[PDB]
């Protein structure tokens, strides 16, 4: 449904 | 001192009350508590540097006392909606420091928040959806625990028939994560796309969470166009061999997969696709055929067809072409 903006995965 | 009154009003909202012999003090208490929440929503959304360190435990405590409950097989939604709002504006605030909150937002909190996804209120699941998305993006230390616990809920839903009203809203979050994945995709993720996301097409209640599931499947191929062969082949496996209006979902998903398919990988699965697709054009259900024939209104598909006409037109119209 989209809506939510992406989350750039980066080293935990 | 303003920081003191903030904590006072927070704790004041930790008093859950009930009046059966006084229906008017009850309304005031509700109104007193609804009003104190509103006051704090505005205070935190528009004032700068009001979030100080002693506040964090008070906020997490106020959220836990109100929200972490037992879901009946809600009614005070006016109050519950204010709490999610206040907690949301609290996370989104520019004065928010995850290093301090990491103390009070531990795994037990995330676990308890996930129980609420089972709730049957779409508007509540929508607030839980947004809230979990802010936690993942700021608490790097919880990103793994969340994936493991979501991978659990899905595994429970496919196999152990642990029905969940939150599957749709959970997938919507995952798509926000998959779209931001990192360079080579970890095998941990590949397994999930294959051994979890695809078997989700097998469950009966697919009608409810299919749009979001398809988004995750497409976002996976948008990252690494290596997995488009086992994805498509699995869909034809999970394809409802029984002619049913549920095929329109698969045709939707397949046209959505084809709009981002790498042509070098299209040819790897173009034969088994159209064998099924030709079966759809011959379906006894008009809606299925109407949908399969709507594929031709897709310009990028036509180019992929004409650049491979020697193999397709024999399958679609075997009366007219040969091999």
């Amino acid at each position: 449904f989209s809506g939510l903006e992406p989350i750039e995965e980066e080293p935990e | 001192d303003q920081e003191k009154l903030f904590i006072q009003k927070l704790r004041q909202c930790c008093v859950l009350f009930d009046f059966v012999s006084d229906p008017l003090s009850d309304l005031k208490w509700k109104e007193v508590k609804r009003a104190a929440l509103s006051e704090m929503v505005e205070y935190i959304t528009h004032n700068r540097n009001v979030i100080t360190e002693p506040i964090y435990p008070e906020v997490v405590h106020m959220f836990a006392v109100n929200m972490f409950r037992t879901l009946p097989p809600e009614a005070a939604w006016p109050h519950l909606q204010l709490v999610y709002e206040f907690f949301l504006r609290f996370l989104e605030s520019p004065d928010f420091q995850p290093n301090i909150a990491k103390k009070y937002i531990d795994q037990k909190f995330v676990l308890q928040l996930l129980e609420l996804f089972d709730s049957e209120d779409p508007r509540e699941r929508d607030f839980l959806k947004t809230t979990l998305h802010r936690i993942y993006g700021k608490f790097l230390g919880l990103r793994a625990y969340i994936r493991k616990q979501i991978n659990n809920i899905f595994y429970r839903f496919i196999y152990e028939t642990e029905h969940h009203n939150g599957i749709a809203e959970l997938l919507e979050i995952l798509g926000s994560i998959i779209n931001g994945f990192a360079l080579p995709l970890k095998e941990e993720h590949k397994i999930f796309l294959l051994k979890v996301l695809l078997p989700l097409h097998k469950v009966k209640s697919l009608s409810v969470y299919h749009p979001q599931l398809a988004y995750c499947v497409v976002q996976f191929l948008e990252k690494d166009s290596t997995l488009t062969e086992p994805v498509v082949m699995a869909l034809l496996k999970y394809w409802p061999k029984t002619h049913s209006p549920k095929e329109v979902m698969f045709l939707n998903e397949l046209e959505e997969i084809l709009d981002v398919i790498e042509p070098s990988e299209f040819v790897k699965i173009m034969e088994p696709l159209f064998r099924q697709l030709a079966k759809c054009v011959s379906s006894p259900h008009f809606q299925v055929a109407e949908r399969a024939l709507y594929y031709w209104n897709n310009e990028y598909i036509m180019s992929l067809i004409s650049d491979n006409a020697a193999k397709i037109l024999p399958i679609m119209f075997p009366s007219l072409y040969r091999n």
